[PDB]
């Protein structure tokens, strides 16, 4: 039982680091991962901004 | 079947910010999320 | 005042020279 | 004339600058001879 | 594979640009995001936005074109407007303050500041860039940014590049109701800057515009939005053989041998024929015989210059649609010999034809019609230099008491380079009058 | 006699001169680099 | 094995170390508190899941470190770690090494040895400061001595801030920065010099930021000095030691100034609109603009480059990108350096700081070349010396409080030195 399930594991990472197929859709599948931090960081700089507009009203007022 | 286990795995999360080389040949797609939008 | 325009002139020559040589690539792909 | 002589600075400033695109380009100009005669040593 | 590159230059360089990249993103599929519908992003299959659209690697297909000009109130809208993303915000260069309409502004005084940033931002894109087929230059002869800045664009473009094909686009003057007074002044001068500095120079008017939508468009209040959106179209046909394969396929680099003769007569007309309301496209059929037949009718044509007292020199045609190359055939030979139409005799072959399969697309909320073949007419008449006759004349009307000349030399010109402007003018009334002189 | 020059390029970034131009953003491009053009 | 154990010393040089380590604790997991909801080199195991750091702030001064141990970040730093003082060097490198760096001088170097001896193969040092004031002048100098013999030969690398061109928030800094030459010089091993005036620019003419603080140029400065040691910590393909920089940037001994350029440093705005490729950022830290340092490269001649790749670069373009620029005539390389051209491809994507200004970008560069243009720099600063000595100013405290004058003409001398030593690399 410990040898076959190190049997397929493994043989599934010889084609997963050989494979350039492979590898050029694991590129892109962190690029997607990227857009959704860089939206993120879009969404969360509007947040950011929205800290001190009210600081600004608060200390003009 | 590599390949289906990564789609199944990164990619259910990643719903509109995906790229564009990713799901060739449509029925990808039907063996996934269950309404998805492409 | 004097110093400053008469740099100018000099800007002006420096310049127009600049414009003169590029007047006056291929090197790879076909050599 | 302070204010002059910070406009006067920003000048000879701006003049460093063109004889370093100057200088830049003999050492890109000359240059090309050489490697027109390099290549050209491998030519002929 | 094939790539170009789209600069727009001035207020009139971007009213286009909002009115034809609007055109080149429903082309194929794009949002006013920039990105690619779900349904295309299958497999990848689509090659044909390589050509105008570039493409980073999360998905986003950010345009060839950089939009520059000295008025900050017009690219500001773009900055706003519903194409607020699909634009690269550094690719759009505005100025504080504008070129004041004249051509001084434009090219001495402040042109020099922006020009060194806006060559970064063409060697941005040439260096994307595999092979470039050309570079597409959209300006106007009004006056500051689109005559003084575009023409220092040429004189390092041409410099910077060479032997490089670059088409361009510029609206004309009127021959009778101008909207600016010291426009003459500017026409003049800066095809001084563009004859030897270009390589072709399409003739289009924004007047023929109006009364093409008197006569054929059939609408009231003639905007300057459906004004650019025919304009649009026809950059779209010129280069839609770039995008989509054809029975007879013609890049960028075929046209500039395809139409003129001497290095300084890049100078056609450009019309478009199938140009028709909704309405009146339901009771005309449009074949290929009869369409060809309306590009040639003065009616159909784009600047006011009738045809019928000049002579023919080159033509090209671009077909686009269901369009079969022997009823093509048929079509021009009916043409060939129908007598009011005259050629040069030196030029017995006359016509070039390029063909395309993909139909043309129709704007929503546009007025131009959803028809079944498109025809693209383009031709250096020899009647375009009485358009210039009468353009000399209201220059020199203007030059004999020296009046509105105070402005420019106040802003580093000198008077007699408008001199030799004229003097090499004066060559181009006779230039074009010994072209067209019979053979002996 | 505290004041700063405006630019004229209308971006928060390219802080432009009609006398310090070559002051702006460094490009994009992939073969060569940004001062051998 | 692999560790590694800073000093950051003076109220920059710390303001440095806190951004630095907010990153370090989100490369790896550790949560601000210090508990984990191959990090060795920088945070050391405890008993129940606890990773503290491994380094030992100072301060002359109270201040600063008090916010640093009573906020955000607090558990973490271990009560003792974090040295103070009593009081202010008040920019005098006499006070920061010959007067009130003593009382301190042991605390550090004790405290030192423990973090020293409970690792077991530290890569070497990493003393981050700031030639601007007494404790990041003169303690610093004090300190790097006495390491030199108490720790043995050890990559002693330092990554501090040089005074800027125009900007200088310090009216006496030239003494504090010149007089810290002397000692360094021999006591170093490579010198990574930043700004502040570039790296403002830097911070709007790519980040678009105006009015920019200390803390958004304090995250820049951390993404170098993680590139610097992204290959002992994270795994990939070609890995560079702190050993190996050394041995591929240091050409001869003295000259040992190497300077530092982050490349994809792009907002996110700007990124979904412009790819980044391996060519276009090593194609563009090659760049007189994008320097951290504001000595322009093209006035003088590169003698070394390395170039770390925290990315997901491919070991093939990278080779290409580089053949480019050493064919270009533009960037010119000394002849004594035929190659000139260190790599390194890390393969973990560089990371994010919660609310910081840079945007994630797959693939990243930093390379820390070594141009004679640091010379230039020298000399400016050099004449700002001059000039004060020549009429003795600001003198009368400096020599008069724990140090003789000799110093204040020996510095010279040796400076003036490292300038014409500098030079004959060139020719
Ligand atoms: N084709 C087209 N032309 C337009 C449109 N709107 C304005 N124009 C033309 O633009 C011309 C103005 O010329 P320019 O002097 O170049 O105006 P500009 O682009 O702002 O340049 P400057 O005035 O120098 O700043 C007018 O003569 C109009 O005919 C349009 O929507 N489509
Ligand atoms: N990059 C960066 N530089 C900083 C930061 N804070 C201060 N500096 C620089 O460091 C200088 C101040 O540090 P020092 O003058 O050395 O002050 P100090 O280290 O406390 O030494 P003393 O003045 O004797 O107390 C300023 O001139 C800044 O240029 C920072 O947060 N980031
Ligand atoms: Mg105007
Ligand atoms: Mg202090």
């Amino acid at each position: 039982l410990k040898r076959e399930s190190l049997k397929d594991e493994k043989l599934r990472q010889q084609v997963r680091e050989n494979s350039a197929e492979l590898r050029e859709l694991e590129k892109k599948l962190k690029a997607a991962y990227m857009n959704k931090e860089r939206a993120a960081q879009i969404a969360e700089k509007d947040a950011i901004k929205y800290g001190q507009m009210k600081r600004d009203a608060e200390i003009a007022r | 079947e590599e390949r289906l286990k990564l789609l199944k795995e990164h990619a259910t999360k990643l719903l509109g910010y995906l790229p564009k080389g990713v799901f060739k040949n449509e029925d990808d797609i039907d063996m996934l999320g269950e309404e998805f939008r492409k | 005042q004097a110093q400053n325009q008469a740099l100018d002139r000099e800007i002006q020559e420096w310049e127009s020279r600049n414009s003169a040589h590029s007047k006056n690539q291929h090197d790879k792909v076909k050599s | 004339l302070n204010a002059l002589r910070h406009q006067l600075g920003l000048r000879q400033k701006w003049l460093e600058e063109l004889q370093l695109q100057h200088s830049l380009r003999e050492l890109e100009i000359a240059e090309a001879q050489d490697s027109n005669t390099e290549v050209a040593k491998t030519m002929r | 594979m094939r790539e170009c590159i789209s600069v727009h230059v001035g207020q009139a360089g971007v009213q286009i640009g909002n009115a034809c990249w609007e055109l080149y993103c429903l082309e194929h599929g794009i949002q006013p995001d920039g990105q690619m519908p779900s349904d295309k992003t299958i497999g990848g299959g689509d090659d044909s936005f390589n050509t105008f659209f570039s493409e980073t690697g999360a998905g986003k297909h950010v345009p060839r074109a950089v939009f520059v000009d000295l008025e900050p109130t017009v690219i500001d809208e773009v900055r706003t407007g519903t194409y607020r993303q699909l634009f690269h915000p550094e690719q759009l260069i505005t100025g504080k303050e504008d070129a004041a309409n004249n051509y001084a502004r434009g090219h001495y005084t402040i042109g020099k500041e922006l020009i060194d940033l806006v060559l970064d931002r063409i060697r941005k894109l040439a260096d994307q860039c595999t092979g470039l087929q050309g570079f597409l230059i959209f300006h106007s002869f009004g006056g500051g940014t689109g005559s003084g800045f575009t023409s220092l664009l040429m004189e390092r473009l041409s410099v910077d590049y060479g032997k490089k094909s670059k088409l361009e686009f510029s609206i004309y003057p009127a021959p009778q109701v101008s909207t600016a007074v010291v426009e003459p002044y500017n026409s003049i001068l800066t095809t001084h800057t563009t004859l030897e500095h270009s390589d072709c120079a399409f003739m289009v008017d924004n007047e023929a515009i109006y009364d093409i939508c008197r006569r054929n468009l059939d609408i009231e209040r003639p905007t300057y939005t459906n004004l650019n959106r025919l304009i649009g179209q026809i950059v779209s046909s010129i280069t839609a053989s770039l995008r989509f394969d054809g029975a007879l396929n013609v890049d960028l680099t075929e046209f500039q041998t395809n139409l003129v003769p001497y290095p300084r007569i890049h100078f056609p007309l450009a019309t478009y024929a199938p140009v028709i309301s909704a309405e009146k496209a339901y009771h005309e059929q449009l074949s290929v015989a009869e369409i060809t037949n309306a590009c040639f009718e003065p009616a159909n044509q784009m600047v006011k210059c009738d045809p019928r007292h000049g002579k023919y020199m080159a033509c090209c045609l671009l077909y686009r649609g269901d369009v079969v190359p022997k009823d093509v055939n048929a079509a021009i030979a009916t043409i060939k010999t129908k007598r009011t139409i005259q050629f040069v005799d030196w030029c017995p072959t006359g016509f070039k034809v390029g063909i395309n399969y993909q139909p043309p697309t129709v704007v929503p909320g546009g007025d131009l019609a959803k028809v079944q073949r498109a025809v693209c007419m383009l031709s250096n008449t020899t009647a375009i230099a009485e358009a210039w006759a009468r353009l000399d004349h209201k220059f020199d009307l203007m030059y004999a008491k020296r009046a509105f000349v105070h402005w420019y030399v106040g802003e580093g010109m000198e008077e007699g380079e408008f001199s030799e402007a004229r003097e090499d003018m004066a060559a181009l009334e006779k230039d074009y009058e010994e072209v067209g002189m019979d053979s002996v | 006699n505290v004041y700063m020059e405006k630019s004229i390029v209308t971006g928060p970034d390219n802080y432009i001169t009609s006398y310090d131009r070559l002051n702006f953003h460094p490009s994009y491009r992939v073969c060569r680099p940004s001062i051998c053009d």
